[PDB]
RNA sequence: UUAGUUGGGCACUCUAAAGUGACUGCCGGUGCAAGCCGGAGGAAGGUGGGGAUGACGUCAAAUCAUCAUGCCCCUUAUGACCUGGGCUACACACGUGCUACAAUGGAUGGUACAAAGGGUCGCGAAGCCGCGAGGUGGAGCCAAUCCCAUAAAACCAUUCUCAGUUCGGAUUGUAGGCUGCAACUCGCCUACAUGAAGCCGGAAUCGCUAGUAAUCGUGGAUCAGCAUGCCACGGUGAAUACGU
RNA sequence: GCGAAGAACCUUACCAGGUCUUGACAUCCUUUGACCACUCUGGAGACAGAGCUUUCCCGGGACAAAGUGACAGGUGGU
């Protein structure tokens, strides 16, 4: 419908911030650049109005190409061979927090007892 | 504790209303200290009642009271065996205590939508011997009952 | 399952000692159905006289085992302490389940 | 045109009585609007309310310091002061309802050592 | 037209000496304000007690300073140089305007 | 300098790699300025960078110009538990 | 090394950000005040002595 | 008057010096006395509330690393200087905390009420610039005068509709700000995007008797910069104690 | 969430490399007596090579150097 589904039931300021690129604040910014109030159903959006948000979305970066884009930056920074490289490697906290405790969202859940 | 009762302190009548237990059922639904918010969902609880109903919300609230106070309570202790659920006569003031704490720990847990509604119509299904927590009294009566001997 | 934190002050921990504190104290499970999973601490010191010193500390669900002792050899203060702690063992159930 | 003192908690009122009709100013706002919730205000109308004086003094009060608890309460304490203060014979009457005391409870010093002024760290016995 | 601040660690040296100026200054003739005691400043220092361990157990000082406050609005040279040659006790301090 | 005031780079460093600007290019630098950031004018040159205890060898490449020279040469050993 | 590291405090470092302060009578680096220039130690054992001015115990 | 501002007054709060005040003192009962219960007057009644205060001694408890000292040891090094790294590692285990798991809530706009503190190699306002962290500027101030600093919960409106979501915020990509000669290992903060576990937590276990527990903010020491830690301050503010 | 009322360098006491030897720190003898600073070159820096002065202050003092010696120096141990 503008690019991936959309539910129905929520209004198109909530709508909208299920694209993979829009977030809370750049949907606003889209809905009062384009004109459309931002607490109208997407099911009940005219055809034109649809139709004029699409390539103001299209415009700017899309839920498409932003995955390869920042996958390739992730292959750029570990191919050369920098710290955050082998962290990426490794699987690790990239920024700079301690390791003993708390790395958990990345090194996945606590594993086997040694 | 130790050395001897200790004096309650009384509550002091609610403005509105005028009443004693009002006031006990709002510092029951109190939460960290937020008087305000438990005030509104107890006043908006009262006139939604007569609201609905027609009657006058204390009457509904104090015939809907008398039906969740127990009676006889069981307590776990020596005298007539190592706590065998011994049945006691629960004093005069223990009882509008159970009553206004089934009342709120049950009105936590109806589950429609807002609060401010789960109370009221918890106080209508007490008002004629239904809802949760008069099953609570009652099943704590038929308890109290079943050791009739260790008293 | 048992963790061990031992520590030895003025001495190194070196292996055959871990495992010899760890059946001796691993042969204390025999007193229970279910096997707990407490932390025994252990702590282990050596005076200048060839005196040793060993102090054993284990916080059971209901119970809470201490003790220590002093002997001319480490491996003698080790026996010693475990001879303890079933003592303690035996005084709390025969005091618990005399209270039934 | 009769003064009165009120202290409560962090709070100093000071409240003046005049013969009148019975509106309720607040520094120099009106009694709805300074303390708007209606539960709020029948606090300071009891000294006006254990004797049936309750439209026969404007008051005037200035008051500072604490939330809007406190000064409610300093403000009563004022209130039932001035009243006293006018006519030298209501005592009876609050000092039988409790009216007169002033509350003798006050936030209390923290304590080295402990997390509150008696709350202590958590201990582990396992 | 002059105002004098008098501030020490201790009140009691101190008021003596705050009120020593007043009377040597209205015995030459002086329309003199008494002192006004303005509002004193207390800090405090904790420090851990033991030397080692024991961060629960501690200890804590106290320095507290007092000050007054002198004002005379017609004054006369006798009263000027009285005051000026007048000498305190040393533990206070007058900042004369 | 992570501002606007401008890039930083040690002095007994920049003066080292542009005087290296000849054709020979047979000149490792070695240094322990690890903290100097990688400029353009480091392209093609090879630079020996103290890790702790060695110095170990960094090729400037195109797209490693922008970070710091500590990034390539490591200063922890980990192998496994 | 502790008579060397007071000799050193003492001197002028290369740049402003490497200063840093020491108790005076003894050489202790930690917890030291810099209204009295004194540890936490040296305060202690001489506020005692009534040899501060000013500074007694609080009891508030 | 832009309004305590301006002239004017110390009447009321307020600051702080000296006093009064509470001592079972009086009354009724009891006991024989110490004392016990009840009542009166009072702001306060039974050491009013809270601090400081820690007996002889026990644990050969802790500190030779705050300091001092006996004996031993090294003295072209076990003493001294410089740059870079390390104390910030990571298959795991234990202790103390912070934030959540939403509707007593999330989000947006309006608006009111504090106590205690710090400031001259220092605090740093108005005004303009920037969505924002912040930049330019220089007013006043050696401070009951000026600044940090129009407190947040609370209250009134609108919206969302019980979902792993308009809950939660981890983790990560890009672009910036401040301090510092320097921010990769290794700082704090901001903007856009991403959007994890988590739906009240087994056996067990901790804290608290009234302005306490709970909850919400504020200040300070260390400090160029860095606290969810430590020490203090107030705002709203409960339940229960039959009994050993 | 203990010494630590606050580890990027310093703190720092640990490691790698480069360095010094009456010495980074004090009493003490000889003499020059202000050495000190500061500018440039070389080095990661400690440090070397030059240049400018040294008006020491009033025989005494403050500090310094040059070799000079008895000596210091240890966050080494219990
Ligand atoms: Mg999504
Ligand atoms: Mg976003
Ligand atoms: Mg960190
Ligand atoms: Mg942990
Ligand atoms: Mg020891
Ligand atoms: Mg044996
Ligand atoms: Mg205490
Ligand atoms: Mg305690
Ligand atoms: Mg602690
Ligand atoms: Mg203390
Ligand atoms: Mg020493
Ligand atoms: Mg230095
Ligand atoms: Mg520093
Ligand atoms: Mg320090
Ligand atoms: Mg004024
Ligand atoms: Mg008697
Ligand atoms: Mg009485
Ligand atoms: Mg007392
Ligand atoms: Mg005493
Ligand atoms: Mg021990
Ligand atoms: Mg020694
Ligand atoms: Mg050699
Ligand atoms: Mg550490
Ligand atoms: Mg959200
Ligand atoms: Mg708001
Ligand atoms: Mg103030
Ligand atoms: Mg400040
Ligand atoms: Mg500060
Ligand atoms: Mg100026
Ligand atoms: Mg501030
Ligand atoms: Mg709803
Ligand atoms: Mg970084
Ligand atoms: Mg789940
Ligand atoms: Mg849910
Ligand atoms: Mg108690
Ligand atoms: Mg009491
Ligand atoms: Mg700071
Ligand atoms: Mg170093
Ligand atoms: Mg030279
Ligand atoms: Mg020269
Ligand atoms: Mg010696
Ligand atoms: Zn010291």
């Amino acid at each position: 419908i503008a690019g991936v589904d959309v539910p129905r039931e929520k209004r198109i300021v909530i709508s909208l911030t299920y694209i993979y690129g829009i977030g809370k604040q750049t949907a606003k910014e889209v809905l009062a650049e384009a004109g459309v109030s931002e607490d109208t159903r997407t099911r009940d959006l005219t055809e034109e109005e649809l139709g004029k948000i699409r390539e103001i979305l299209d415009r700017i970066k899309v839920e498409g190409d932003l995955r390869r884009e920042v996958n390739l930056n992730i292959k750029r920074l570990i191919e050369i061979g920098s710290y955050r490289g082998m962290r990426h490697r490794r699987g690790l906290p990239v920024r700079g927090q301690n390791t003993k405790n708390n790395a958990r969202t990345r090194k996945g859940p606590s594993k086997t007892v040694a | 504790p130790r050395k001897g009762p200790v004096a309650k302190r009384d509550v002091l009548p609610d403005p509105i209303y005028n009443s004693k237990l009002v006031t006990r059922l709002i510092n029951k639904m109190m939460v960290d200290g937020k008087r305000g918010k438990s005030q509104a969902i107890l006043y908006s609880a009262f006139d939604i009642i007569a609201q609905e109903t027609g009657k006058d919300p204390m009457e509904v609230f104090e015939q809907a009271m008398k039906n969740i106070m127990p009676l006889l309570e069981v307590k776990a202790r020596r005298v007539g065996g190592a706590n065998y659920q011994v049945p006691i006569e629960v004093r005069a003031d223990r009882r509008s205590t159970l009553g206004l704490r089934w009342l709120v720990n049950y009105a936590r847990l109806r589950g429609e939508k807002t609060m401010e509604v789960r109370v009221a119509r918890e106080i209508m299904d007490a008002a004629n011997n239904t809802g949760a927590s008069v099953k609570k009294r009652e099943d704590t009566h038929k308890m109290a009952d079943a050791n009739r001997a260790f008293a | 399952m048992l963790k061990y934190n031992i520590r030895g002050e003025n001495i190194e921990v070196t292996e055959p000692i871990r495992d010899y504190v760890e059946k001796k104290i691993d042969k204390l499970e025999r007193y229970f159905t279910e096997t707990p999973d407490a932390n025994v601490h252990v702590n282990l010191k050596v005076y200048s006289d060839k005196n040793a010193k060993v102090e054993v500390t284990i916080p059971l669900p209901n119970l809470v085992l201490r003790a220590e002792e002093t002997s001319g050899d480490l491996y003698a203060s080790i026996d010693l302490i475990v001879d303890k702690l079933e003592r303690q063992i035996r005084k709390h159930k025969t005091k618990v389940n005399r209270k039934f | 045109q009769y003064y009165g003192t009120g202290r409560r908690k962090s709070s100093v009122a000071r409240v003046r009585l005049v013969p009148g009709d019975g509106k309720i100013v607040i520094n120099n706002r009106d009694w709805e609007d300074y303390i708007p919730f209606a539960a709020l205000r029948e606090v300071i109308k009891q000294p006006l309310v254990a004797t049936e004086t309750l439209g026969n003094y404007d008051v005037l009060v200035n008051v500072h310091g604490g939330g809007y608890t406190g000064q409610a309460g300093a403000i009563r304490h004022g209130v039932a002061r001035a009243l006293l203060q006018v006519a030298p014979e209501y005592r009876p009457a609050l000092k039988s309802a409790g009216l007169l005391t002033r509350d003798p409870r006050m936030k209390e010093r923290k304590k080295y050592g402990l997390k509150g002024a008696r709350r202590a760290p958590q201990f582990s016995k396992r | 037209k002059i105002r004098i601040r008098l501030k020490a660690y201790d009140h009691r040296i101190l008021d003596q000496s705050a009120e020593k100026i007043v009377e040597t200054a209205k015995r030459s003739g002086a329309s003199v304000s008494g002192p006004i005691p303005l509002p004193t400043e207390k800090s405090i220092y904790t420090v851990l007690r033991a030397v080692h361990k024991y961060k629960d157990s501690r200890e804590q000082f106290e320095m507290r300073t007092h000050k007054r406050l002198i004002d005379i609005v017609n004054p006369t040279p006798q009263t000027v140089d009285s005051l000026m040659r007048l000498d305190l006790p040393s533990g206070v301090d007058i900042e004369i305007k | 300098r992570s501002l606007k005031k401008g890039p930083f780079v040690d002095d007994h460093l920049m003066k080292k790699v542009e005087a290296a600007a000849e054709s020979e290019k047979k000149q490792v630098i070695k240094t322990w300025s690890r903290r100097s950031t990688i400029f353009p004018t480091f392209v093609g040159q090879t630079i020996a960078v103290y890790d702790g205890r060695k110095h170990v060898p960094v090729y400037v490449q195109e797209d490693m110009v922008g970070h710091k020279l500590g990034e390539f040469a490591p200063t922890r050993t980990y192998r496994g538990h | 090394a502790k008579k060397s590291m007071i000799a050193k405090q003492k001197r002028t470092p290369k740049y402003a950000v490497q200063a840093y302060t020491r108790c005076e009578r003894c050489g202790r680096p930690h917890s030291v005040i810099r209204k009295f220039k004194l540890c936490r130690i040296c305060f202690r054992e001489l506020a005692y002595k009534g040899q501060i001015p000013g500074v007694k115990k609080a009891s508030w």
